[PDB]
């Protein structure tokens, strides 16, 4: 399977061409492939803001869960390790807010990032009732309570 | 930049294909000889090798397929889970035997599994086939659509009229009466000039006499009330919902509450009173409703419904209710 | 805030600005096609053909809409969050939709609200018939400016266009100029023309409407004015008429009197804190509260006027 | 007392002038520049500071910090711009920052003063109170011989009436042995015949009806419930029927026959009333008031209904 | 085997007055001179140097503890933590303010803290001292509890052949209306060959005419409705329910219902209508009564309730209610 | 299975053997203080002193009480499980209760129901004037014999010790002898005289009241006889009769028909899966199944016989 | 604390005889205090089928938690440690059940082994509702769905 993914990525990137170096996909966590890419395109394909790095993350999630069975953890150069960082500042911050008061929240992160920072927040909280709810404002945030 | 957005489009549809591609392949190895015939409503496999197709008319005509490979067992459970991860679902000899999905170009698919079949070499599947063809409402005047109405031209007139200056219209019957294709030809009476917004979950309405539109389409996390909430803020001068199932009816009942008048939409009903039955029962699935009495719900129905249009099981109208 | 609102400006400016120029409009959409519709005061819709225009591409819209999402700090994309309620840079509303609750890929669709911004004094309603379609027309004249005056819990109801927020602006004459007003909005709207004692509140983000309502209980107001009543903090609003402070104005969409009060109760019964509480109990509730619902039809006139 | 003085420092350079104000009720900053003062006759007096470096955005931001920081809580520009809290002696403040206030220097500030003042029943009829009852001289035995021996009684009237004011006068008529339990949101009852007292407050996650079942634990001869709102309404019945004298309370409504709905439809609210009628709870509420005193507009009693 | 057992007995006293011991102290720090007062009823502390002790006549009696180092903040918040931490609850300045405890002979209290209080030096507690002596029904016979009714001797043979042939009796009144010393003089006519069982919180109850009996006791995870179940499988001829007070009222009822005649109970009450109104709002917050009409929970009550007799605030009978 | 048996044995024996002995007696019950009383058959509580028996400590009366918990895979201590209900060797009832529970530390309550095992003739019942008090009598023997031929659901409800499984027992009679008969109950009471084609089931530990009833309907039963009804398994018994097998049996404590109609929906409400349901439709439901309801008063005869 | 612990214990300890060698207190994990117990009477103190042992966990959990806010847990000789490995062959084959199926089911153990099988079923299973549910007959399962 990991080799019909890799197959794909590296065909595709060539019938429209990216500056590709490397595509890996391996086994990352139980039920969860990395798909690490990079090149000199590499910014390319993480956009304005990251906003095609989550169509990729959505996408394929989208072609690799249904066929292979697989969740993805997509890596394009460091972008998602120093997202990962970044958010581990305000993670801790909650963290201590819901020990010292019990109840938290934080704005969900974009794409897979809020997936990620409920796993987390999820494991130094049982138990604790972990959740995405929506505002009034149509506003997503992780509540803990 | 906008070559890099251009670019990236490709890389967007190329995944895409890539996901679909399991199922658009299981698809025709399975069905693509019966998805290919012209007139066709449903196709339908029953577990013992026979597919029966139902066609407009309303004829069935099973084929044989005894002889193909397709449907053995493991092609038709490989099939079936193709359908089920396709809209994040499993499919299971069970807690799951009974799976509701779509194929790829958006035709819904309803997949039975034993236990709930006969016995373990049973797999039943139904494939609903969407109203493509598009008719003029000449068609039904022509075709004897309201010849059983002992008052014909005073009820056409009343369908014309009452669409043109926006009356809330339903039009209900049971599978296959052509509720869909019936909406559509009677478009033509909306002036060209209103703004309309469709809602449904497959392209099915046509837009013939109107410039001014969009269309919304509901599926996986983006419910029928999710597109409604959004036409509400998109300046519509007229709402087709293509169809009511469940909780979105009360939603449509606030729609009607909130002084929008010209709404259009369709139900499974078998007449009327039925209708407002289905409406009532529809909306109490729904948060608001969970604490109003069913007679509130129907009463709140037959003072805002203007015009219910049933049509009986040979594609004529059989009740033409004016408020 | 000025990194952000920027790229906002020029983008708005470069896809809409011909039509943000244009006078006496109500709406201006875009239905990914071509074509830029504008909505008229009149009532007419005016196509204009834009498929000449480079400004006019999948990705300068598709930019525009990421701006738009970003100013109120959200997202759009074609994932999780098709579909966008925002704001241009000067506060005009902003309905955004994208695939795949569009029809395609190369689809996007564009609404922008343009509000009436005008301010007319309360003389110029009675003077152009905003009254005269009316059986009770004096004593609903009455009503309004006496009752207003003592402290009354009034609704404007209508729908889209119907000038709700404007006669709103036009009764506040009639609050008297030593009572503090507090008002909660979502844009910028009410004007205090004959008031030197207010504050205005607005929600977004993470402070929701029901926030502000409960923030006003504790800010000691004689009158609330709340923008619109949309959903759930419907029941935050009655628990606002319950604390009985002087007087509360307030906007829905409804057809009649009646339908606001059904309209109420179901805005009300989709909160939490209503979900044991029979309909019939939250109806009568504002029934007991309401003292005046106006209701303004599609040419802007009063075709009823419920007094308690 | 050291993490209590940057506060009252705070407190007094800001605000010194307003709070040393006699019989005032509420000071309030709308970020222009302009103090208004809420007085006891219900007047608003505009205070221009435009000349005051002490009302500086980053002083006033100062003040902010340090009421959050007093009750353990934080105030910002994004996700808390809305705080309650208390000055250091006790009484609430409410501040309000952008992006929920009008723009970028506007910051809105509402200090609520508890009321210590009391007015003798004395005052109520030489002001002509009973005056509009053809009944005058019976109704005010009535009043006293009724508070006095535990009727259960009801004052109300609109905003501005003067309820909670005629409702502080007549416990007077409570004997003075009698313990007595409040239940406020604000401090508006003064103890001045009392001395064996306790109130309660509510406000947050504690509610009305949270005080109301603590009350009943706390052995109380009389119960005052400040002011029905809405659902408590229903677990103020429940103690009308759980064998205590003599509760009052206050309400918003124009006439006796007004407030018995009221106070159904206030019950009906609730989530334990979900499976009881209208015409039963409307009926209990008829069989359990003895009084209902209902005050106009201009102060006086226009209608002193007696069961 | 049995000198282990005997031997181990000891090791769990010494551990239940380990976990009793700082309560116990900080109770006789602060109370230990009101406790040991004769005739008191109640205990209160309203936060400003004065503690008030009602006595059994009526009489709120206040002292001064300006003087006493115990009534200090932290003193007075140590043992409200020891109340708190006794039956598995917290109490702070925060989100529980409110504490409903017991102290260690099972005493009820009732603590209140800022912000529920007027300020943060204000702290607020009140404890009632059970129903310990007990009178012959004489006493109340000599000391005018009848006198009010105006059928006096009618009603008290009313009540002793009530009592007598098994019918279900409540006594209600408010608190200190002496409702359990009530209940106590009249189980004199309860026949001395009938076994009782009695439900309280903490021994209230004394058995003076009866040799078989078993008394239980609800506290912490066992529930009142607990102690009915088990009651049920006791064999009991008389079920005495010390108090209702909530949703074990229509676990109440359902005994009713299963044909056990002779129970004998109180609440808090006004008035034999107020008793069942009483009742019936009790039993709504049970499982089993969640969808019942109010209306029907009053009247299975009045066809299931023989007696009632409530006492007013000078602890005599006002209303003599009979089936 | 007799390496936790024998030690209950002789532990019984040891504190109760002398009372086990015993004649026509209903109840075995110790309060903590010296004394085992019996209820004789004739209703009189005795008095036996116990204090100068050896095996009466607080360490023998706690070995027996642990003892008849494990016999049944149960736990009694002081703590989380000071409640048991469970069974002695020959299945006889057993509640035992300790501290905290009971009054202090030294006291152990303990209950044992004596079962009545001797099984009578309808006829006998005729003869000793069982449906003597009635106004109906001939139509409630005949709605009893013929009735029961044909297939109804009866409801045998009373008091404990009113003998309704003695009852039960002697109606089964009239169920034809070629019918195929199945049981269920906590301990073994209902006997077969008259049917070859039969199966009992036991709840205990985790198979419950409802899984037996739930089981029952996939052996092909003609009659379904359940022992008694307690609590929530009254909403798995009304699927039992919605299912429609040719009849039921049932007791039920309950002092009149009416409050066994009470009884059963109030059983059936406190079933989860009954939580949205109507109390008034929980009491139809009952009322159009239930076809007879025979009440035994506690002398031992019927004082009303409900017939549909 | 940690001092006034031990010198209660060997205080009662020698106010009524046990031959008891060792009472050692010490912090076992964040807000639980491990008291060990040994000596040539350790047995006397684990009971009849370890009803001594329960009566010991909870009347010290009773003592030490409200007095000094700590969870307990307690260990004669080896008693605890050969309860949790035959406890831990069950559990094992119960998440078995549950990874196989989804849901799962095993009767509650004696005392705090019911507490320790908690968190141990808590934490192979986030993100699943781990509960203590009881039956029609009285009897105590803990619940996975």
């Amino acid at each position: 399977k990991l080799h019909e993914i890799k197959q794909e990525l590296k065909d595709l990137f060539s019938h429209l061409p990216y500056k590709i170096n490397k595509v890996e996909v391996s086994l990352y966590e139980p039920g969860v492939l990395l798909i690490d890419i990079d090149g000199e395109d590499s910014a390319l394909l993480i956009g304005e803001k990251g906003y095609r790095y989550k169509a990729l993350s959505y996408l394929l999630f989208n072609w690799i869960h249904p066929t292979y069975g697989y969740s993805i953890r997509l890596e394009i150069s460091t972008f998602l390790q120093n997202q990962e960082k970044v958010m581990d500042t305000q993670l801790q911050s909650v963290i201590m807010t819901v020990h010292e008061v019990g109840k938290g929240q934080m704005k969900a992160p974009d794409g897979v990032l809020t997936y990620i920072a409920l796993k987390k927040l999820r494991k130094a909280f049982p138990n604790k009732y972990v959740s995405i709810k929506t505002n009034l404002n149509d506003e997503k945030y992780i509540v803990i309570n | 930049l906008s070559a890099e957005d251009k670019k990236f489009l490709e890389v967007e549809r190329a995944l895409k294909e890539a996901a679909l591609n399991p199922l658009r392949h299981a698809t025709e190895e399975l069905f693509g000889d019966f998805l290919k015939m012209e007139n066709i409503t449903e196709i339908c496999y029953n577990g013992n090798k026979v597919v029966w197709v139902l066609k407009n008319n309303g004829e069935w005509q099973p084929f044989d397929v005894r002889d193909r490979k397709a449907f053995s067992l493991s092609r038709l459970m490989h099939f079936a889970r193709c359908c089920a991860s396709f809209k994040k679902k499993t499919i299971d000899n069970y807690e799951n035997p009974i799976l509701s999905s779509n194929l790829a170009n958006g035709e819904r698919v309803q997949i039975v599994l034993s236990p709930v079949t006969v016995n373990d070499e049973t797999i039943s599947i139904s494939i609903r086939i969407p109203s493509k063809t598009t008719y003029p409402h000449s068609f039904f005047e022509e075709q004897g659509f309201y010849n059983l109405l002992d008052n014909k031209e005073q009820a056409i007139s009343a369908i014309k009229d009452g669409i043109a200056i926006g009356k809330n219209v339903i039009v209900c019957g049971g599978t296959g009466s052509g509720k869909t294709t019936y909406i559509k030809s009677i478009m033509e009476f909306i002036p060209k000039e209103e703004r309309i917004i469709s809602i449904e979950d497959t392209e099915e309405i046509v837009f013939k006499h109107h410039k001014n539109y969009t269309q919304l389409f509901f599926g996986g996390n983006i419910t029928s009330a999710d597109c409604l909430k959004s036409c509400l803020r998109m300046r519509p001068d007229r709402i087709i919902l293509g169809e009511l199932r469940s909780s979105e009816a009360y939603d449509f009942y606030n729609v009607l509450c909130s002084g929008h008048k010209g709404t259009l939409t369709t139900l499974h009903a078998g007449s009327s009173e039925e209708a407002f039955i289905r409406l009532a029962n529809m909306s109490s699935s729904n948060s608001a409703a969970r604490n109003i009495k069913f007679e509130s719900l129907i009463e709140g129905f037959k003072d805002l419904i203007d015009m219910i249009v049933h049509i009986n099981h040979h594609k004529q109208c059989d009740e033409f209710y004016i408020k």
